[PDB]
């Protein structure tokens, strides 16, 4: 695939600020 | 300072949750403490390790989990490690539990919920 | 090609070797190849890391200077095993399979000195041995220093300012290695974390068991709102190969999590 | 004569080849076949017995997958403190590592328990 | 008619003090009622029973010699309750309501919880009137084997037994975890309480609060629960459940016959 | 109720007390339950 370079804003919310992530489904991959 | 806890919101909703019962609300904030093992290596203070096996003996327990025999075995092991780690109604049934005949399963299903209470005003 | 092993215990020197044969070795020979077994006193990568490296430049400082890009590479994750002794001598014969005369540093003994059909013996302290004889703070320093040399190479700036990549959840797999989190809450285990960009819709696409991969670099997830927004220095042409994220006992600095400015 | 809680030597035999030979499910059908024994004596059964019936019950649930590795530990750092406690120091050490100090890996605790159900396989039944 | 408590410890004269006083008493008074709350000490009845029995003979000897009928009767299973206090005192009330001068054998709230008016200890009017282990187990199945003698007019096991499919008498093994397919073989050749309360097992889900009539033992069972009852045999149609509890047939009934 | 008095059989002469070897006899896959 490939990686977009971001063109959004960073400076200001700190590293870890961008339970509202919460899951309840998830995939399952087997090696 | 670093911590395992995002904010207030993971040092909070875990700590209601994981008394309130609800059958789903103790579930909830028992597999938000398996992350905080990741976030410190693989380690989780001993406090808190004991406090969430002693939900997941009970979470098995009340559902039904598995025969009788199979049941004291988690309560027992959970009650050992509790008492060695962190009167004598409590503190002499270690003895019955690893050195002589296997306590009934009343005196754990007793127990294990005098000791949860314990840790409801002591740490949580 | 007389492969060399070293073998030694804590403070006798071994560490202080490979600096200066290698350097003896730089001026006759042109390049010299290493292979290193140790893992919480890597001299050419983050710790945590299983590589056979190449020197073509002598080393003249400390290991936080010579950091390298290994020829061959494993993402273990934790700095010492001391419980699994059967995967570690299994990821070496991995790293062994990518094998100029080669340096073997070691932290079992006897299985090391076996599998790699040495000629030296090495000591410090075939089976040709010359084996001359000649605290959890300051070893946790220069692990978090060469951590912070790592992330070093993005300057050109503070380290939340960069602008960072981005990818949906559903073109990366997710592994939280040495740990056992619940499926559902694995999100909160790669935000603000320190992944390895290794290679091999829905939210999770979780694996189910731990790859022998090939890791190509480190990079941070500063965060994911419900985008996988990278902050990685490897460079641009080798991030489209990452394909795979390995979380392990190896986590930020915390002066990097710490004050900002 | 005597009174005993097995009925003729077939079933002395029948559970005493059953418990050992797996199959996943003769180990299972010598394994009730033991708590009928403890209604044959009030609610008691031999401590070596026990252990071996606790030390099966273990196993009938890491081979299945009953439920996680944090809690599957329960039932065989428990089966193996009473064993040690009641009937080398790779053993020894593992009763204690389990009740005094960090809880150990789990192929340490699944070897182990592999290993002493042999010692029950040549001195007892 | 005052309710009478006995209070005492091991090796007290506390039986031979209720001996002494249902024997004055029947002098004076024609009819004396008795209670046992003890379980292993049973006087006019096998071991392991709660009941509410009566008096109109003289007792001149061993308890195992004036078994009588007990007006109410509990089979609680096991000689001695040390872990449960809270079914044995929960069963006395299920015998109590059925209550002539009352002696109440005992092994606060037993003292209270019965209306009593004296508390007789021979170690609410107190008196006071102050006054192993092998030898009080041939005592026990002493008492079994007293309860068979009724079946003689015979071998125990050349008698006629009686026959029951199973689908008419239900099956509880109390003081146990025996596996429900294997439970004809924890009831086979045992010694059963006949309670009142085609195919296969019929088994209970909790164990009940009845009221036990007699005691039978099984004898074989062929895939027929042939149970042999010194029962009356008026008595027993009423039979529909079988309790085993933690007392078993005296080894000398299953050994060596002749 | 069902309650019958065996009023023609001859085996329990010798010693069935329990002989009435193979450890399936009255071996079962299947059982009712009352509540």
């Amino acid at each position: 695939s490939a990686w977009q370079v971001s063109s959004e804003d960073w400076d200001t919310f700190p590293l870890g600020r961008m339970a509202e992530l919460m899951l309840e489904n998830y995939d399952t991959m087997y090696l | 300072i670093v911590v395992a806890w995002l904010s207030r919101a993971e040092w909070d909703q875990v700590t209601v949750y994981l008394f309130c019962d609800d059958h789903k609300l103790q579930r909830y904030a028992l597999n938000r403490i398996t992350v905080w093992r990741s976030r410190s290596g693989n380690e989780l203070p001993l406090a808190v390790a004991s406090t969430a096996d002693l939900i997941r003996c009970k979470l098995l327990d009340v559902t039904g989990g598995l025969g009788t025999d199979e049941l004291r075995l988690l309560y027992g092991m959970a009650l050992v490690r509790f008492v060695n780690l962190i009167p004598d109604w409590i503190v002499d049934l270690r003895h019955e539990l690893t050195h002589k005949k296997m306590p009934h399963i009343n005196d754990c299903r007793r127990g294990c919920y005098f000791v949860l209470d314990w840790l409801q005003k002591t740490y949580w | 090609c007389p492969v060399i092993l070293v073998c030694g215990s804590q403070d006798v020197g071994k560490s202080t070797f490979n600096r200066y044969l290698i350097n003896h070795l730089l001026n006759s020979l042109p390049c010299v190849d290493y292979l290193e077994c140790d893992l919480g006193q890597t001299e050419f990568t983050p710790p945590g890391c299983i590589s056979l490296l190449n020197i073509t430049e002598p080393v003249l400082g400390p290991p936080f200077t010579h950091l390298r890009t290994p020829q061959k590479m494993v993402y273990y994750g934790k700095p010492s095993c001391k419980n699994n002794y059967e995967n570690y001598i299994d990821i070496v014969k991995y790293v062994f399979s990518a094998y100029s005369p080669l340096i073997v540093n070691t932290m079992l003994l006897i299985d090391l000195i076996r599998l790699l059909s040495p000629s030296h013996v090495v000591q410090f302290r075939g089976h040709k041995l010359i084996g001359v004889y000649t605290r959890e703070s300051h070893n946790k320093i220069l692990r978090d220093l060469s951590i912070l040399s790592y992330l070093s190479q993005l300057q050109p700036s503070p380290l939340h300012s960069l602008t960072p990549y981005q990818v949906p959840f559903n073109a990366v797999a997710l592994r939280i290695t040495h740990s056992d989190v619940a499926p559902t809450h694995i999100l909160y285990a790669v935000n603000a974390s320190w992944v390895g960009l290794c290679k091999i819709t829905n939210g999770p696409i979780l694996l189910a068991q731990t790859p022998i991969c090939d890791c190509l670099g480190f990079g941070i997830c500063r965060g994911i709102d419900m985008l996988y927004h990278i902050l990685t220095p490897v460079p641009p042409e080798e991030l489209r190969t990452v394909n795979c994220l390995l979380v392990g006992a190896i986590a930020i600095p915390h002066c990097v999590l710490k004050c900002q400015r």
